[PDB]
């Protein structure tokens, strides 16, 4: 079962998919191939919860029916500087006010 | 390589599969160092464009029962402007 | 050209709406004129009486947005057990989906008041319609 995600850190957003049966560590290996930082220098989060390496994405609550192509689930990411930085995700820009003609 | 970077007007960096980004003729032309800057497309719009790529690849021919692609009213005009520029 | 054949050979069909839209079935008569039929709510099915060689198309009842039937535009009942007509949403282009959302929020008299290029005002005004889809025809 495929799950569709947004792996987010600061102003970086990775759009990727993974199997529900795949692990948190295997997702760090995906991040490594893109951002060139090893899994030991990474922390993955579901909201404020730190995810354990050996757990499947499905056990972590990333399911095919919630982590959808058109509405992907967010995975937080923090790197180790050696100490890990606090989890920080920059919000996307705010949409302008609806035009009078649209309200 | 396998991924490309799409940067919004407000500096958000969106990393997507090259094959997903190449679905847009505009992006394909802009790529040909695996990075494209969109000076007029803000993050609340570009994030939706990336979600569309995933949706299109997943649901094109087919597996049956396609869900609606959602667009909040507040983003609709700017997303229309971007879809028109990107030929999406 | 695009018209039903007067076969007079009955063919039972299941119109199965697997879209989140209210569906308008449209029968193309013997002169090729579109005849609207009763609507189908979102996830409903109807066992209907049609004929071999008769032509049908399916639209969103409120906006006339194009729908697919058995992954194509036109449905022709064949020799029968009823023939299953699976009505679904197409994967609309992002531009077409955006045009659909804008049209649902703005009155046609107010399209001109939007701060967009003229070509987009024309795209908004060129709302889906059966007649334009029928022509062509090629
Ligand atoms: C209940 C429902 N919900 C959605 S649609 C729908 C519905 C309702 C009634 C019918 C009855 N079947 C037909 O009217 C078929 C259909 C076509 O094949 C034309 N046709 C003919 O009897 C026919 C034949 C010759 C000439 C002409 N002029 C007609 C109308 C069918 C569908």
């Amino acid at each position: 079962m495929d799950v569709f995600l947004m792996i987010r850190r600061h102003k970086t957003t990775i759009f990727t998919d993974a199997k529900e049966s795949s692990t948190v560590f295997e997702l760090k290996r995906i991040v490594e191939g893109i951002l060139k930082r090893p899994p030991d220098e990474q922390r993955l989060y579901k909201d404020d919860q730190l995810l354990d390496d050996g757990k499947t994405l499905g056990e972590c609550g990333f399911t095919s029916q919630t982590a959808r192509p058109q509405a992907p689930a967010t995975v937080g990411l923090a790197f180790r500087a050696d100490t890990f930085e606090a989890l920080c995700i920059e919000p996307f820009s705010s949409p302008p006010e609806l035009p009078d003609v649209m309200k | 390589m396998m991924y490309v970077k799409l940067i919004s007007s407000d500096g958000h960096e969106f990393i997507v599969k090259r094959e997903h980004a190449l679905t847009s003729g505009t992006i394909k032309a802009m790529l040909s160092t695996n990075e494209v800057n969109f000076r007029e497309i803000p993050s609340h719009v570009l994030s939706k464009v990336c979600m569309y790529f995933t949706y299109k690849v997943r649901y094109t021919n087919s597996s049956t029962e396609i869900p609606e692609f959602p667009i909040a009213p507040e983003i609709a005009l700017e997303l229309l402007m971007a879809a028109n520029f990107l030929d999406c | 050209v695009l018209r039903s054949v007067n076969s007079r050979e009955p063919s039972q069909v299941i119109f199965c709406n697997r879209s989140p839209r209210v569906v308008l079935p449209v029968w193309l008569n013997f002169d090729g004129e579109p005849q609207p039929y009763p609507t189908l709510p979102p996830g409903t099915g109807r066992r209907i009486h049609s004929y071999r060689g008769h032509l049908w198309l399916f639209r969103d009842a409120g906006t006339h947005d194009g729908l697919l039937v058995n992954q194509t535009e036109l449905f022709v009942p064949s020799l029968n057990q009823p023939i299953f007509a699976n009505i679904t949403l197409p994967v609309y282009t992002l531009k077409e989906r955006c045009l659909q959302v804008v049209r649902s929020l703005v009155k046609p008299e107010n399209y001109r008041r939007l701060d967009i290029v003229r070509s987009l005002y024309e795209d908004l005004e060129d709302h889906p319609n059966v007649q334009k889809d029928l022509e062509r025809l090629t």
